[PDB]
């Protein structure tokens, strides 16, 4: 039951998500922390391998 | 030659470190490539 | 806050429309048109704009740049767009999948 | 005179130091070649 | 008279070369958002694009100039479109400018060569498969060039803006001389305008990309 | 004068090195035409070579016309 | 083509004599700005509004300076 | 790299066109016989 | 703002430090890139309008010489 | 009168450099030839590339022509 | 009066070497096209031959121009 | 004088034959890339080939560079 009404409060926060033409990227990392940048082990542009780019 | 009048030269040099260096890569910094989602 | 969907409704990309509509009432619709040649008729015969080698330099470059603009224009105009609502369209769906995994879960 | 610190020299701080050190080098020779060019004029 | 539009140009008194040379970065707008306008999608496309070929040939530590070799074609593919524009001084023709792009990202590229892997870099001098007799003559080849590869940058950059704004410029003062003469004929000398004005635009991006590849090559070579 | 006379024969006469460059731009744009019959698969990967060999041989023209315009006007 | 004659038929046209009395009366509003100064009353909006149609007509008396002459490029001797 | 195979094609299909070509245009006299000792009755599950 | 003021006090008014008038250029210039730029389906008459303004100005600096080539006198 | 001269050795010292293009348009359609022969689907494709490297030659061409005008007539 | 306007003549003549250097990068550049067609899994190991051929092209141009300075400033 | 003159024409016009050289590394390295991309396991056979046509043809360049410096400090 801990487990559900976690669950369920995490899926109305992403039932709720800013509509994105109104989104920044700093707030679609808090949304999907996937999409955020690992600035520490890439600490220069584009903090990302190249070919992932 | 106009190329060869050395008395303006500083005056191409510095306003171009100002751009090479701090103005170009600054807005070069503000485009970010976010990682694709599941 | 939500960009808007058009501009500013440019007349041969060198005059805004804010021009026109500011000169209509009192000169008419011919208003600033005739302002124009009566400009670039002075400009050239009082020697304000000298004939040069640049001159024909000026409408070659000038030339291909309203021609690449017409022949490439609405192609870049809409890979611009394609990007987008592609982009777009790849949250949205990732976006309803990761209610699935949250769904079933 | 803030965010000179802040939007001007915190992004380009691990540039200017680590990365670009060698080009800084560089760009003393650059300066003593212009100087000297009009040195000679 | 001829050299007129390459000298340093200044109105009331004030060098206006810096409000030129601080321009190429006003036409590049950036945004925090994740939608935006039709020009920033395009630009970070392009930016995509030409960081994904000048960096991918290079190893982890060359692609930490990655913002030094993206920020550098964007500055001279801008400068260069910046000076078809009637009149325009385009501050890529001057030696000066082009010697201060060229000596330091040279300088920079083989001193990380000569203050790191040095004793790797002492091998470039020497190619794998050389036998030795007439070594003693190859190494006068691969120092003096080096000695003046940055001077074969700004140089390369410099005569081909120029020479392409000089023939412009005569080919055009042609046109002026032939139109109060027989005029079928100016519009046979000003299609040849028109094709080398969409020649100066392929090389003004050509030399911008050139200008950062040698730049690149000299680093993936020291890294 | 000799020496204003002079300056006339040496930049008519430096301004022959463009015969190279323009020799080997017809390689170049001649061994695209080559290697795109072999494999047009490739089109953009030749073009980016094309380019690459047009800049870096054309450009050793214009160190002709350096010296054809450094001694022309600039002594 | 027909578009820019259909609209020169009405104001690129030679006036009628019965605005000229009603023309000479603005004239005389005006001239009362320049004797107490209602040139103060004017914002800047309509301000140069009222400098560039000077300007619009006073490209007229250039284009008949060339057509006075008939040559384009400055004085032909 | 050829046209049909830049068209999804491949030799196989290629050559199963050259060959009918060239027994298209073999003379009623050899036509019968050639067609029958090189036709296909395979079948596909 | 000027557009709808009338006095010559309005030249005075403003703020002339150094700060001062490079905000009246930061405003001025995200006047202009939120009309003709920062919009969904904008056109390139953002960009022809900045050249147009940016030939105008590399003309006036270089008319000292191009008057030295006019075909005429008077 | 040696100055007037000194013209004609540059002038004509200078458009040799056009022998270059004389070079390099041989080689384009001299590739054109063996290109077509090996594909000759892309008739239409490598013509114009030849098109492309012809008019690429005149480019390196004109340059000489230009310091063959300056000499000879803005000296 | 006459050795100031001989080296004129002579480094105009000097520099002309430059265009052995503008056939050489093009066949370099020619064969990088070709060479690469037929074997394109081998571009990072071609083009790591290209380098070396134009930089040793390129280094026997630049000792004309070389001479061509060293004659028309030091001596 | 007339002999330090012409002593700068000489050997300004002795090292054209550069020119040979500088279009002879550009062949020996050209079809090096034409010879590695089709029979890459002699990398090592093919590249002692290439350097001995690079040392052999460059060979040649310095006879003419050697030559302009006899008739300039030699005698
Ligand atoms: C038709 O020929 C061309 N085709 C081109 C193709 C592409 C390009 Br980009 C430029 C091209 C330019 C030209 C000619 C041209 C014609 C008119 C004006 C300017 C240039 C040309 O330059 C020939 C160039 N060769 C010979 C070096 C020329 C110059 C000068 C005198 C000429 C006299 C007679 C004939 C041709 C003459």
């Amino acid at each position: 039951k801990a487990r559900i009404v976690e669950y369920e409060k995490e899926m109305e926060k992403m039932k709720n998500l800013i509509p994105f033409d109104q989104m920044t990227i700093e707030d679609l990392n808090e949304a999907f922390p996937e999409t955020k940048l690992d600035k520490k082990k890439y600490p220069y542009w584009p903090h990302q391998p190249i070919e992932n780019l | 030659m106009p190329q060869l009048n050395t008395t303006v030269w500083p005056t191409m040099i510095t306003p171009m470190l100002l751009t090479l260096f701090l103005i170009t890569q600054l807005k070069m910094l503000n485009t970010n490539y976010h990682l694709p989602p599941s | 806050p939500p960009l808007p969907e058009y501009g500013g409704k440019v007349r041969y990309g060198l005059i805004p429309e804010e021009f026109f509509q500011f000169l209509y009432p009192k000169t008419g619709v011919t208003g600033p048109y005739v302002l124009g040649t009566g400009l670039i008729l002075y400009a050239l015969s009082k020697e304000i704009y000298v004939i040069s080698a640049e001159t024909f330099t000026a409408l070659s470059v000038l030339g291909v740049m309203v021609y690449g603009i017409k022949k490439y224009g609405p192609f870049v105009a809409d890979f611009a767009d394609k990007l987008n609502e592609q982009k777009l369209a790849q949250l949205e769906e990732a976006k309803q999948a990761s209610i699935q995994h949250i769904q079933n879960a | 005179l803030q965010s000179i610190i802040k939007n001007i020299w915190i992004p380009m701080k691990p540039y200017y130091t680590k990365v670009y050190q060698e080009i800084w080098i560089g760009m003393g020779l650059m300066g003593f070649i212009v100087y000297k060019i009009r040195a000679a004029d | 008279n001829l050299f007129a539009s390459f000298i340093a140009p200044t109105i009331l008194g004030l060098p206006a070369a810096v409000l030129i040379i601080l321009f190429p970065p006003l036409l590049i707008p950036t945004s925090k958002y994740l939608i935006n306008n039709r020009l920033i999608t395009t630009q970070q496309w392009l930016i995509k694009l030409t960081s994904k070929q000048m960096m991918t040939m290079h190893n982890t530590k060359g692609r930490t100039w990655s913002l030094m070799l993206v920020s550098l074609i964007i500055f001279i593919a801008t400068t260069n479109l910046l000076g078809l524009l009637p009149h325009s001084f385009t501050p890529t023709t001057q030696l000066s400018m082009n010697l201060a792009m060229a000596i330091p990202l040279w300088a920079g590229t083989v001193i990380m060569g000569f203050r790191s892997k040095i004793k790797n870099a002492l091998a470039h001098f020497l190619p794998q498969g050389t036998p030795t007799p007439l070594i003693p003559m190859l190494v006068i080849i691969e120092t003096i060039s080096l000695l003046i590869q940055p001077m074969a940058l700004a140089v390369r950059l410099t005569a081909n803006i120029t020479a392409g704004h000089l023939l412009m410029h005569l080919i055009g003062s042609a046109t002026l001389a032939m139109s109060t003469i027989n005029l079928p004929s100016t519009l046979i000398i000003f299609t040849i305008l028109i094709l080398l004005t969409i020649l100066e635009i392929a090389v003004a991006l050509i030399q911008a990309y050139v200008f950062t590849l040698l730049v690149s090559l000299y680093l993936h070579d020291n890294t | 004068d000799i020496d204003t006379a002079a300056k006339f024969i040496g930049a008519g006469a430096a301004t022959v090195g463009v015969a190279g460059s323009g020799a080997g731009i017809g390689t170049v744009f001649g061994s695209l035409i080559i290697g795109y019959a072999r494999n047009p698969s490739l089109k953009q990967q030749l073009f980016s070579y094309a380019i690459l060999g047009f800049a870096l041989s054309e450009a050793m023209g214009l160190f002709c016309l350096m010296v054809a315009f450094l001694i022309l006007f600039a002594m | 083509l027909a578009t820019f004659w259909y609209y020169a038929k009405v104001e690129l046209v030679p006036p009628t004599p019965a605005e000229i009395p009603r023309a000479i009366q603005s004239l005389k509003k005006i001239v009362n700005s320049a004797q107490t100064g209602s040139f103060k009353q004017l914002t800047v909006k309509e301000a140069v509004l009222n400098g560039l149609v000077a300007t619009e007509v006073l490209m007229w008396f250039y284009v008949g300076e060339i057509i006075g002459k008939r040559g384009i490029i400055g004085y032909d001797v | 790299v050829a046209y049909w195979r830049q068209a999804g094609l491949s030799y196989i299909r290629y050559s199963q066109i050259c060959a009918k070509a060239v027994r298209d245009a073999l003379k009623t006299e050899f036509k019968a016989n050639a067609e029958k000792t090189s036709g296909s009755n395979v079948k596909i599950v | 703002e000027v557009k709808l003021g009338e006095l010559p006090s309005w030249i005075l008014m403003r703020d002339f430090s150094p700060s001062g008038i490079f905000g009246a250029f930061q405003r001025g210039y995200y006047r202009y890139y939120n009309k003709y730029i920062n919009v969904k389906k904008g056109s390139i008459s953002g960009i022809t309008m900045v050249l147009a303004c940016y030939v105008l100005f590399s003309y006036s600096f270089s008319y000292k010489h191009l008057k030295h080539e006019r075909l005429r006198k008077y």
